[PDB]
């Protein structure tokens, strides 16, 4: 679930961050636009914007 | 491939599946010693799988040979997946002919509306899970560069194109990377990324071959 | 600004503050009667204020003057952060003086290892939170494109550029985006993103001015 290293950010006040994490099979069942490769086992990256992101993970 | 149909057996000579124990992706044949396939695809101890149909039983036309070398582009950013695009040696010359011979490279870009075909041993399905054993196929066009762009906003770029149905209910899935976008007889795309599968506004997304076809004549002639 | 000092009241006459209620991006004074910020900044129903130093004291020598328009670069990717930048018109023309006076745009890109100043009343600290009230400044230098794509892989674009220090500790934060870079007396930059505050190997990105002198000077003369 819900967790980021990689978050970039803007730096305004409040900043709209997004994480930059690429994650196997699927995003989140906390991400709103997840994009995946076709191949086996998929990649994906939760492109949502959000004014935080999420904690490591690990 | 979702929406698809069975291409039948060794209909489609220059698709090749990549097992590593199992199939994980497609690529094409471009010459006897040579597979192109998605830079995303890329891992170690790799077989290429030529002649194939029924990827899970013998039926005697397949050359299963090692892969020698693997090459991804040297601008390949795994972050926007801009430059998807690798190139495999094999260990061996694979022996060409009617089921398996390769695929000629674009000289050009193909425009929006060319019809192409897509295979692969890809997800069967938008919602669910549904893997075919034997190759399907699937004719789908080049959607416009504004479609593309109005589709996946802010990830488009000029080393991409998209191709399929605006509606949805066909297009290529998970397994099918790495594999062929043919149109004029042309390798034109490589199957890349998208959002779900054969979901509405959501086409697929390809690797623009004919922006790479120096490189891989480059790359080809040193390795 | 973390690791930064006290400017010095009115010592960057450029800098404005922009204000919903609150200050919530920076800005610079090109000219009498127009802004440019970043285009994250884009809000509606913003007043710009000019001349200040301690944004929650009047001290005389502000001018607060309503946005008639603002215009967001034509390609401004928010996903990506490219084309991070903005103009804004103000409703009347300000009164230049010494106070209150605009920044020269370039002619030509700065080169790295050149010596900027950033300012701004963003947070203070890498790890916390605290606001000055009066504008902080800090010199920092342009680094290698090389060493802005090894921090950021994947992210960098040729309108985006990278400044500050590898080991950390000293950078632009929340609070500072919109605000000035300046160069050999030229507007270089644009506080836009980065990965935390003042984090080793995360320095500030910042948008390439130079880039768009020209979409600025033709925008600016059709409003």
């Amino acid at each position: 679930k819900p967790c980021c290293d990689q978050c970039a950010c803007t730096k305004s006040n409040p900043p709209q961050c997004r994480c930059s994490d690429m994650r196997l099979n699927s995003c989140h069942s906390a991400c709103k636009s997840c994009i995946c490769a076709l191949s086996y086992p998929a990649q994906c990256f939760c492109v949502d914007i959000t004014d935080f992101c999420y904690e490591p993970c690990k | 491939i979702v929406g698809g149909y069975t291409c039948g057996a060794n209909t489609v000579p220059y698709q090749v599946s990549l097992n590593s124990g199992y199939h994980f992706c497609g690529g094409s044949l471009i010459n006897s010693q040579w597979v192109v396939s998605a830079a995303h695809c890329y891992k170690s101890g790799i077989q290429v799988r030529l002649g194939e149909d029924n990827i899970n039983v013998v039926e005697g036309n397949e050359q299963f040979i090692s892969a020698s070398k693997s090459i991804v582009h040297p601008s390949y950013n795994s972050n926007t997946l801009n430059n998807d695009i690798m190139l495999i040696k094999l260990k061996s010359a694979a022996s060409l002919n009617s089921r398996v011979a390769s695929i000629s490279l674009p000289t050009s870009c193909a425009s929006a509306g060319t019809q192409c075909l897509i295979s692969g041993w890809g997800n069967t399905k938008s919602s669910g899970t549904s893997y075919p054993d034997v190759l399907k196929c699937l004719k789908a066009p080049i959607l416009s560069d504004s479609s593309c762009k109005s589709a996946y906003p802010g990830q488009i770029t000029s080393n991409m194109f998209c191709a399929g149905y605006l509606e949805g209910g066909k297009d290529s899935c998970q397994g099918d990377s790495g594999g062929p976008v043919v149109c004029s007889g042309k390798l034109q795309g490589i199957v890349s990324w998208g959002s779900g599968c054969a979901q509405k506004n959501k086409p697929g997304v390809y690797t623009k071959v004919c922006n790479y076809v120096s490189w891989i004549k480059q790359t080809i002639a040193s390795n």
